[PDB]
């Protein structure tokens, strides 16, 4: 969600969301604590037992029969945490997040309240027009003629700048936003 | 802003052609193949695979999070078809034609069997209802003119 | 004049004004929900007295009291029927919006928009009094359509999120395809009985034919979720628990087993409907009980009950038991309300966690919603001289004893032996063994508002079945005379279902592992109905609305025949008529052509 | 009728002679004046029509498509003024002008007595509607459409030409009164088929009948927002209303002629539904339901009963409330982002609540949820189609399914899910939009209460 | 493994200016400058409408034929009828089956 | 070993069960590259007018407007008259017009010569 992707995911990468996976739809088999701790170290042995395999081709057709039998041993309904992609709470306070653009259409009646946090939203937007034109300038500075080649940005070097595109970064509404 | 060179085109032949789609659409040639050239009006642009929506990677950080797209990015023909509001092509745990015919067999096979427990009902072993008056003769709709035929019931 | 129509019809009315006071200062408070629950609560003492006059002596009455208008021999009035099961009907329903409006105020707290939530729970409150109270088929089609409309807004409340959306469209297409077949029905009762109003087509109804109860049929089965048209209950689910303890457990599911009891003359002159109707009813509570002990989202646990309960309903009305079946309506809308205030208590102490695996030794935590959910359990498996009792093991018995359907009777019985198991697998799960959820305990059901609202709904569910059932007139020629192992034969099923269910649920301690059996998956992805219902003909439908209606015919064939044909027609001509050269010689040699035609094929012609 | 139309006609010198900056006010005012006169039309004596003049009558049926019409022009000026801003004095005057003339032309072709009136006038309100489309349509397409729309519907009005100056040599007159008393019947030969045909196939044209409703996408998309709303409220109703006149003198071959008829309006009902399903323009989607709807208003006019011409009558005047709502509310959001694709904005009541409230309603009323007149009409038309064969249950069932789900659709996709991130520009709804969504609405729901003005003359 | 060492100091800055961020939508002790009977509800609820309900059935709707029909009242045998005063008699001497 | 699962058009197969994603070779690792470097570019292109501070109003895509362009205007330039478009036409077009012909035509012969032999039940049929 935060990190840039690669190009590929690596065989460790793959072998080591593999084992997330089978741990956590094994824990969804195995419901009470005790059987699924159980169950889980009779897995990490069983995982561990190709640990130091340095045929290549062989630990590519160790991971392959591994998902396959995932898959045919997988759970129907695995659980899922509330907020997660297939959570019962996945995005329920979407609707509640309010961009804070919307704040500048604001009727001066309603900017009269709150007059504090609407000096601060001003500092904030000094900022944000005094840091731009270094942030495109940088950006040129450290990107190669062929364009980027990932979805890296680069932190702040000098002084007082500040990391390029952070506004809509810095800026998120809130994860409860009401 | 978007000029004339921008917008889909006819179907492409020759590969000069097949370089400028690609590129058009922001493709690698390898990738970028059209539908075929009956004259359905597909013409230049592209088959993309026929994935969903919900197929996509929920943990990316996509431009538009619910949509699942990236700006600039080829959209697929039948995009309105795949928006996860509707029709879902996702993996799931056990295999089409297989789920096909659990779902048949278990509806054939009730409806079957309602159709055997048709043919061989239960009941108790009683006799049929016994009602006053000419079997309520009067009171089913009556017709009180035309001397209905007597239905005597005797006590045992 | 007589207090009778006076006091039914303020009843309805004086729910009409916090929707009036919308607009009003009173919304924009944090008092709001307060006044919409007090409003409530006097809606329901003041129903009770026509209760009361029915209960002495049998008080019926219908009110014509607007007339709308006038189509040549059909009149239209704004009629209320005001029989034995709307003065039932309408205090059970306000007693239970009552307490779940009450455990709204608690468990919608942070909500920021719970003054528009409580309107729309009001604005389905009046549709369902709309429904019910309806005398002819235009007003009850009114009240069908309201409370889809108000079921669809509520699914639909978090309105950011996908899957919500996507349940509220769903509610509404499985409705549509019901209403169809109540359209059919108001359709045929017009150009047949030239009347909408229930007076008329009974007097002109005594044989009545299939097509008009199939229509009816067809509109129960949509809007109680029977076998054909069932997946869109368990997805409801997507609503806040309130709206899902109200709307989709115990009110607005019971519509089309309502829409059955109010036409039950008709359906009692028709055994093929008869036959079709308890056919559909056996099928659908076997299936439902069957989806159900393998969930693990404990609203979909209960949503399924909820869609089973309602398959038995439509059996006993299959059976000619309607004022039976109205009875469990009745009951089961105390315990079932009950149940889901339960398990809402439950996620919310939880935090917002629905999965009974990360839910662990409650028993104690949570003593007050542990008591309130057995006793709701063993009201839903029928003990002895409960709510639950009166209602269900009639039915049971009086399935058991009629020339039925063999199969359906076995599937009867096979449910009710489901319904223990399900019951039990909550208990189990839930509150028993040891904690599951994360390490930072928020449990907490010290809440005036929750205990109070249950404690209602609690001693409703001890006292109510009896109550009722010994303060209505008998409608039903009780079976007195039975073999004792038939008499026993719910009491035996459950039992089996009891010990059954525990016996599986404690072999799951064992440190042993297998993997999942067929018919196991059959049973936890819903018998692959949703997965093949809900792609294939969406799939084809979505895909021959693009390719063939909007592309195929629009697009191009009908661009061709007509406009395109003509624009090259005359671009053709065009071009043949004004590409001439300009030389005399060849226009001169036309008018020498053309000056011997018209001599000879114009000048030898008179 | 002279006391309607000499006001409406003064408005075009009011407006000619009004300063620049008081243009939209005068005729704002004095179009609203001249609806609440014509409301006094709704008073009929039962029996027969009113008819105040040898020129002009009116009727049930007539009189609530010139009290549409009359109150169908305000909105229309208070729709326009907002993208009309930048216009010049003279260009504003000239637009304001071709809606009051197009008010003139219909409000005298409802109330013409007798056909050659009626079809000069019904033919007249082609000009401004086309120089509307042409010269004030914001894309290039515009012009494309504008021959679509003109082309389509002469190739159906000449035939019926012909068709009229033949019977009134042979019967002696075109009035409708007098057509209504000496009707014949039509006997079955090639000749009377061929006069049934050109009789028709003009207001078929109109309506649209499926298969010959290609032009009206183009026309209703690329006009500007008070073209669309006039196109879709009252031009559709040329159609059924001259259907409704005219099938007088086509009896008893009808019986039989309009077999074709039924089973393009049914099916094409079915098509037009379903393509609405896939629609990546919201306007499109808003023109296809009017086809639906009009397909509709096609079969209870064909089956000739008196429920079936009730249920048409309610049916016209909803659809005309209803479609110009959805277009002003299509129209709102166009202006916000300059394009018409219904992915582009998203969870727009996040931002825009009681424009979402606004939403809500119009797509209510599309659906035809009881008990608005929409559903009355389409219930009336359903029950006569029942009793003219029991099978059309199973395509207006299906129909009323699709309506559901594109109504809905269109509302979740455009209301619903979250905002688009880019889009930084969209702004409170003005006093001036949400005004003009609530004349359309309030009007269709105090309908509701008195369902019999609406009915029509079989009432 | 892990971070790279502009990847973690981008996450620092952008840690910071999202703290002051989320620290700067906090609300001031004066921030919402606003600018400038016991039973109450039983009568204007409860006993106004009845009123007018009452009023309108008794007077316009029951002024009408048939707008409010009641079923007739069940007679048993023994009863005595309020208008005539008639008697029913009662109902032929049971078989006494004690 | 274990049952084998068998993709199909609307339950696709999963990306662990592909045997494309396990058998890699530099040329498909070449391709991942150059994808990603798209992506990369685009969303670069995207982020900088996104986050501008100036830019009011809404970013055009030209993905979207190719999207709908070729889904309305640019179908009937590439239409051709093929033996299967025209029988797809034939048949979708007319079709079900005549289905529905014969189904209403039988339909309403039967009831009108039932009318006249004197047999429908039409005892209190009064409204049509
Ligand atoms: C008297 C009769 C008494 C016997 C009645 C049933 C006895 C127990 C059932 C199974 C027990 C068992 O040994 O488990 C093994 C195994 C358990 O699964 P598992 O692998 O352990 O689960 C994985 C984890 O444990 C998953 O763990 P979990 O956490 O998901 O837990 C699962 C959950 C749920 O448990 C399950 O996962 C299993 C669910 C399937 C079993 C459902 C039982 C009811 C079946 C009704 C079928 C109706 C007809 C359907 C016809 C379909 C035809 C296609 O456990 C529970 O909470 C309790 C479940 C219910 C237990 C109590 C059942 C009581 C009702 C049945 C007895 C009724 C007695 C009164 C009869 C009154 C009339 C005389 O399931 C079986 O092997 C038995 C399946 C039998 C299915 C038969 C269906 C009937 C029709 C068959 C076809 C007929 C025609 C021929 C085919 C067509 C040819 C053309
Ligand atoms: C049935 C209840 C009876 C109540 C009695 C009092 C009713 C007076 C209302 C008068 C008409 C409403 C005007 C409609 C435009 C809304 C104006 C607005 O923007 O609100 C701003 C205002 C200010 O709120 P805010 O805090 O600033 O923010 C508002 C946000 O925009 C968002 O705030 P929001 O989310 O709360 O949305 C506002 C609201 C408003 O949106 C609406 O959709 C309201 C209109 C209902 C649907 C319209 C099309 C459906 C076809 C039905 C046609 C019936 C018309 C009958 C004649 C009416 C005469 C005008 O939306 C809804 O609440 C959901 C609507 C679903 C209604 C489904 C009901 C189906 C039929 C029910 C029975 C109809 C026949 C009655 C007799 C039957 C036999 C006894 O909000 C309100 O005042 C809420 C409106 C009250 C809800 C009325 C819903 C039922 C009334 C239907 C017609 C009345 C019949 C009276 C006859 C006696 C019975
Ligand atoms: C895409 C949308 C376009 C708009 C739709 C327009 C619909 C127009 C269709 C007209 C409806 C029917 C027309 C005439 C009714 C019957 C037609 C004929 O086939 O019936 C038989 C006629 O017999 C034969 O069929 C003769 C007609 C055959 C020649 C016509 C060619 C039809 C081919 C289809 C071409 C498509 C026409 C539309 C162009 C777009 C009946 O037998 P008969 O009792 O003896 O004749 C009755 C007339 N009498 C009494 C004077 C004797
Ligand atoms: C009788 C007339 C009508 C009969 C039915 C004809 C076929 C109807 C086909 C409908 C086509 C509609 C296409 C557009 C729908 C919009 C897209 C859509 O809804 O997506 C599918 C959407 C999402 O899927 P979920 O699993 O809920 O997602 C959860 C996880 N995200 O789910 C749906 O709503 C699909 C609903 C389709 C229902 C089709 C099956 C119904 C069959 C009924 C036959 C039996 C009738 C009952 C008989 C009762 C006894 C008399
Ligand atoms: C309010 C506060 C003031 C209280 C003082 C009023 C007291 C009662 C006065 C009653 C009004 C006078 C009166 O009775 O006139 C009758 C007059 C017309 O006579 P009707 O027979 O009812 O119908 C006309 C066709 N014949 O009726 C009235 O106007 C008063 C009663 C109207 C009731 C309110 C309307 C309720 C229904 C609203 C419409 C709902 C949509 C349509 C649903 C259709 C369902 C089939
Ligand atoms: C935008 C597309 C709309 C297309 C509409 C086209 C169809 C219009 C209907 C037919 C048009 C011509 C009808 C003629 C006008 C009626 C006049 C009339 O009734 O006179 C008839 C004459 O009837 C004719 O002559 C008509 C013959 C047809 C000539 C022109 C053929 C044009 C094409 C005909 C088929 C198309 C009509 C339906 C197409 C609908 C659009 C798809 C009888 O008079 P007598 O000559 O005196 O006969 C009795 C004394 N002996």
């Amino acid at each position: 969600a935060f990190s840039a992707p690669a190009a590929y995911l690596t065989h460790q990468q793959k072998v080591l969301r593999l084992y997330k996976r089978a741990l956590r739809h094994l824990e969804s088999w195995c419901v009470h604590r005790d059987k699924y701790r159980y169950f889980a170290c009779l897995m990490r042995a069983r995982f561990d037992e190709h640990k130091n395999e340095k045929d290549m081709v062989k630990a590519t057709q160790l991971l392959r029969q591994a998902e396959e039998e995932f898959w045919y041993g997988q759970h129907p309904q695995p659980y899922i945490f509330p907020e997660s992609p297939g959570g019962t709470s996945y995005e329920r306070y979407e609707c509640y997040k309010v961009p804070e653009w919307c704040l500048d259409d604001w009727h001066p009646s309603e900017k009269a309240m709150y007059p504090d946090y609407f000096a601060k939203r001003e500092q904030w937007k000094r900022l944000r027009r005094e840091s731009w034109e270094r942030e495109v300038k940088q950006l040129q500075e450290e990107t190669p003629p062929g364009g980027p080649r990932t979805e890296a940005l680069p932190p702040a070097r000098k002084e007082g700048d500040l990391p390029p595109l952070w506004w809509h970064i810095v800026t998120r509404p809130r994860e409860r936003p009401m | 802003h978007v000029t004339k060179d921008m917008f889909p085109g006819p179907y492409p032949k020759t590969p000069e052609e097949r370089a400028a789609a690609a590129k058009k659409y922001n493709m690698r040639v390898e990738d970028y193949e059209p539908y075929p050239d009956d004259g359905m009006g597909y013409g230049d642009y592209p088959k993309l695979p026929d994935r969903s929506q919900q197929e996509r990677d929920p943990w990316y950080d996509w431009d538009h999070p619910d949509l699942r797209l990236n700006w600039g990015e080829p959209i697929h023909w039948d995009l309105d078809m795949y928006i996860r509001n509707r029709v879902d092509t996702s993996p799931t745990p056990v295999s089409w034609n297989t789920m096909c015919k659990h779902l048949f067999g278990f509806v054939a096979f009730m409806l079957f069997m309602f159709w055997v427990g048709e043919i061989y009902p239960s009941y108790q072993p009683v006799g049929p209802k016994q009602y006053p008056y000419n079997d309520l003769y009067l009171e089913r709709g009556g017709d009180p003119t035309k001397e209905p035929e007597p239905v005597v019931h005797y006590e045992i | 004049m007589n207090p009778f129509a006076s006091l039914t019809l303020t009843t309805l009315t004086i729910l009409t004004i916090p929707i009036m006071m919308s607009n009003s200062n009173i919304y924009k408070t944090n008092l709001y929900p307060n006044y919409v629950k007090t409003t409530v609560s006097y809606a329901f003492t003041l129903s009770l007295v026509p209760l009361l006059m029915f209960m002495h002596t049998g008080q019926e009455m219908i009110i014509s009291n607007w007339h709308w208008m006038t189509l040549q021999t059909v009149e239209l009035s704004l009629s209320f029927k005001m029989d034995y099961f709307s003065v039932m009907f309408i205090p059970v329903a306000l007693f239970v919006t009552w307490s779940i409006m009450e455990f709204s105020m608690w468990y919608m707290h942070s909500d920021p928009f719970i003054n528009r939530f409580f309107k729309y729970l009001l604005l389905f409150l009046i549709t369902m009094m709309i429904l019910v109270t309806a005398n002819n088929l235009f007003q009850l089609f009114i009240g069908w359509e309201g409370v889809g409309i108000m079921s669809f807004l509520l699914i639909g409340w978090w309105h950011g999120r996908t899957d919500a959306n996507t349940a509220a469209l769903q509610a509404i297409l499985y409705n549509r395809i019901g209403d169809i077949g109540f359209v059919l029905s108001m359709a045929w009762f017009l150009t047949h009985s030239n009347a909408w109003d229930l007076q008329q087509i009974f007097m002109l109804n005594n044989e009545c034919p299939n097509m008009p109860l199939i229509g009816l049929l067809l509109a129960a089965a949509g809007k109680s979720a029977q076998f054909g048209l069932h997946p869109w209950l368990p997805s409801a689910m997507e609503g806040p628990t309130p709206v899902s303890a109200l709307l989709h457990s115990s009110t607005m599911v019971v519509a089309g087993v309502f829409l059955l009891i109010r036409f039950y003359p008709l359906m009692e002159t028709n055994k093929l409907v008869q036959t079709m109707t308890l056919c559909l009813g056996a099928i659908t509570t076997l299936f439902t009980a069957l989806c159900a002990i393998t969930q693990n989202d404990i609203k979909k646990i209960v949503a399924f009950s909820t869609s089973s309960q309602l398959g038995l309903m439509m059996v006993t009305i299959g059976i000619n038991q309607p004022h039976l079946a109205f009875l469990h309506i009745c009951m089961h809308a105390f315990f079932k309300a009950m149940l889901f205030m339960c398990s809402g208590s439950i996620i919310h102490s939880l935090n917002d966690e629905q999965d009974i695996r990360k839910m662990g030794g409650l028993y104690k935590a949570m003593p007050f919603t542990t008591t309130a959910l057995i006793i709701g359990s063993l009201a839903l498996t029928g003990m002895p001289y409960l709510t639950g009792f009166y209602s269900k093991d009639l039915i049971i018995e009086a399935v058991n004893m009629s020339y039925t359907n063999a199969w359906a009777l076995l599937m009867t019985l096979i449910a009710t032996s489901l319904t223990a198991a399900y019951s039990t697998r909550i208990i189990f799960f839930a509150f028993l063994g040891k904690p599951r959820f994360p390490p930072l305990v928020l449990i907490n059901e010290n809440n005036p508002l929750l205990i109070n609202s249950i404690k209602r709904l609690l001693i409703g569910s001890i006292f109510a079945g009896f109550i009722i059932s010994n303060n209505i007139p008998p409608m039903t020629v009780p079976n007195t005379t039975m073999p004792l192992y038939m008499k026993m034969t719910a009491l035996i099923v459950t039992i089996m279902g009891f010990m059954l269910a525990l016996e599986l649920n404690n072999t799951t301690y064992y440190l042993k592992f297998k993997y999942p059996s067929q018919t196991y998956k059959f049973s936890n992805m819903l018998g692959y109905y949703p997965s093949i219902m809900h792609r294939l003909p969406t799939y084809h439908n979505l895909s021959m609305s693009q390719k063939s209606a909007s592309s195929l015919l629009d697009l191009i064939w009908l661009e061709t025949i007509l406009p395109k044909t003509t624009s090259f027609i005359q671009m053709k001509m065009s071009i043949m008529v004004s590409n001439q050269k300009g030389l005399i010689k060849l226009y001169f040699l036309s008018f020498l052509i053309t000056i011997m035609i018209s001599m000879t094929l114009f000048n030898y012609h008179e | 009728m002279l006391k309607i139309i000499i006001p409406t006609t003064m408005l075009l010198p009011m407006t000619w002679m009004s300063k620049h900056n008081m243009i939209w006010i005068n005729a704002t005012v004095h179009s609203l004046l001249i609806s609440l006169i014509s409301l006094s039309l709704l008073n009929q004596l039962g029996e027969n029509s009113l008819n105040f003049s040898l020129t002009f009558f009116s009727d049930s049926l007539s009189a609530p498509l010139l009290v549409l019409t009359t109150w169908l022009l305000p909105l229309m000026l208070m729709a326009s003024q907002s993208h009309l801003s930048k216009e010049t004095t003279t260009r504003k005057k000239l637009y304001i002008t071709m809606l009051i003339l197009l008010q003139l032309f219909l409000i005298m072709t409802f109330t013409a007595t007798e056909l050659i009136l009626f079809y000069i006038l019904f033919e007249a309100t082609l000009v401004p509607t086309l120089i509307i489309i042409t010269r004030w349509g914001n894309q290039t397409e515009r012009l494309n459409a504008g021959l679509y729309f003109l082309f389509y519907t002469l190739a159906g009005s000449l035939p019926l030409l012909v068709a009229l100056v033949y019977i009134q040599n042979t019967t002696g007159s075109l009035n409708f009164l007098i057509i209504h008393y000496w009707s014949h019947p039509l006997s079955n030969s090639w000749s009377n088929i061929f006069m049934w045909l050109a009789c028709i196939m003009a207001f078929m044209v109109k309506m649209p009948l499926y298969g010959l409703h290609l032009w009206l996408p183009k026309a209703h998309v690329e006009a500007p927002i008070a073209g669309s709303m006039v196109l879709a409220a009252v031009l559709l109703k040329l159609g059924g209303y001259g259907m409704m006149r005219i099938t007088t003198i086509l009896n008893p071959l009808t019986n039989y002629m309009a077999y074709p008829f039924l089973m393009l309006s049914m099916w094409g009902m079915i098509m037009t539904s379903s393509i609405c399903l896939r629609q990546t323009d919201l306007k499109s989607l808003i023109a296809y339901s009017s086809v639906s709807h009009m397909a509709l208003v096609i079969v209870a006019i064909m089956i000739q009963t008196p429920w079936s011409f009730m249920g048409a009558t309610a049916l016209m005047i909803a659809h005309g409330l209803t479609s110009s709502m959805l277009f002003c509310l299509a129209n709102t959001n166009y202006e916000r982002v300059h394009s018409r694709t219904m992915i582009l904005a998203r969870g727009l009541q996040t931002l825009l609540p009681l424009m979402a409230t606004w939403w809500l309603v119009a797509s209510l009323t599309n659906l035809a949820l009881p008990p608005s007149i929409n559903l009355i009409g389409e219930l009336f038309i359903i029950t006569a189609s029942f009793s003219w064969s029991n099978i059309t249950i199973i395509l207006m069932g299906m129909n009323m399914m699709i309506t559901a789900l594109y109504s809905l659709y269109m509302l979740i996709t455009t209301q619903r899910g979250k905002y688009t991130h880019h889009i930084n520009n969209i702004k409170p709804s003005f006093t001036r939009e949400n005004a003009l969504m609530a004349l359309h609405i309030l009007p269709l729901l105090l309908l509701t209460l008195n369902p019999k003005m609406i009915l029509g003359p079989l009432y | 493994s892990g971070y790279t060492p502009d990847e973690k100091l981008r996450l620092q800055q952008l840690r910071e200016l999202r703290r002051r961020w989320l620290k700067d939508q906090e609300l001031s002790p004066r921030e919402p400058v606003l600018p400038p009977r016991h039973s109450i509800f039983a009568v204007t609820h409860v006993l106004i409408p009845v009123w007018i309900i009452h009023y309108y059935l008794k007077y316009h709707v029951t002024a009408k034929p048939y707008t409010v029909v009641e079923r007739k009242p069940r007679i048993f045998p023994g009863d005595t009828i309020l208008e005539t005063g008639e008697v029913i008699p009662l109902m032929k001497e049971f078989p006494d089956q004690h | 070993s274990f049952p084998k699962y068998k993709p199909s058009r609307l339950a696709t197969l999963p990306a662990t069960l592909d045997p494309a994603e396990y058998d890699i070779s530099p040329e498909t690792r070449k391709a991942q590259a150059e994808r990603l470097a798209i992506r990369s570019r685009l969303k670069r292109e995207y982020l900088l007018q996104y986050n501008d501070p100036n830019r009011l109003g809404v970013i055009e895509d030209p993905a979207l407007i190719r999207w709908t362009y070729a889904r309305s205007a640019n179908i009937y330039p590439n239409f051709r008259p093929t033996p299967k478009t025209s029988l797809l036409g034939a048949l979708f077009g007319i079709g079900p017009l005549f289905f529905w012909y014969y189904v209403f035509k039988t339909d309403r012969d039967k009831k009108e010569k039932l009318i006249q032999e004197g047999k429908l039940d039409q005892t209190f049929n009064i409204s049509y």
